[PDB]
C-alpha cells in the first residue's frame, strides 16, 4: 500500500522545485543585465568632458 | 618633398603666411593680435603694433 502514495507526493515536490528552478533561473538573467548597464553608463558619464580654448570677447553694439 | 608627409617632428622648421591684403585692411598705428589653435597643447597668441612708417618689409622684433 505504502509505495502507491510515495509516489503522489514524490511527484508533487518535483514539479514545486522545477517551477521554482525556472523561476529563480528567469530572474536570475534579469539582475545579470541591470548590473551590466550600470558599468557602461558610470564609464561614459567620466569621459565626456568639455574645454574652453582661447579668449572670451565682447561685442558691443 | 620626398614623401607627402606633413608631420611636424625634431629637426624639421616650417613658416606660416597669413595673406590679408584686400580682404581685411590694417594701416599704421594699429594693435592687431593673431590667434594660434593647435588641436592639442598650449594655445598662443601674437601682439605686435604696425609701425608709423609702412616699408616694403618691416620687422616688429
Amino acid at each position: 500500500i505504502t509505495a502507491l502514495e510515495t509516489a503522489i507526493i514524490l511527484i508533487a515536490f518535483v514539479v514545486v522545485a522545477s517551477v521554482f528552478a525556472f523561476t529563480i533561473l528567469s530572474a536570475g538573467t534579469f539582475s545579470t543585465e541591470r548590473g551590466k548597464e550600470a558599468v557602461y553608463a558610470g564609464l561614459s558619464e567620466v569621459r565626456s568632458s568639455i574645454e574652453i580654448k582661447g579668449s572670451v570677447v565682447i561685442i558691443g553694439e | 618633398d620626398t614623401t607627402g608627409d606633413t608631420l611636424l617632428e625634431q629637426g624639421e622648421l616650417a613658416e606660416i603666411t597669413v595673406t590679408l591684403a584686400p580682404t581685411i585692411t590694417l594701416s599704421t598705428n594699429t594693435d592687431f593680435i593673431i590667434e594660434v589653435k593647435p588641436p592639442a597643447g598650449a594655445v598662443f597668441s601674437i601682439q605686435r603694433t604696425t609701425p608709423a612708417y609702412i616699408e616694403t618689409v618691416n620687422d616688429l622684433q
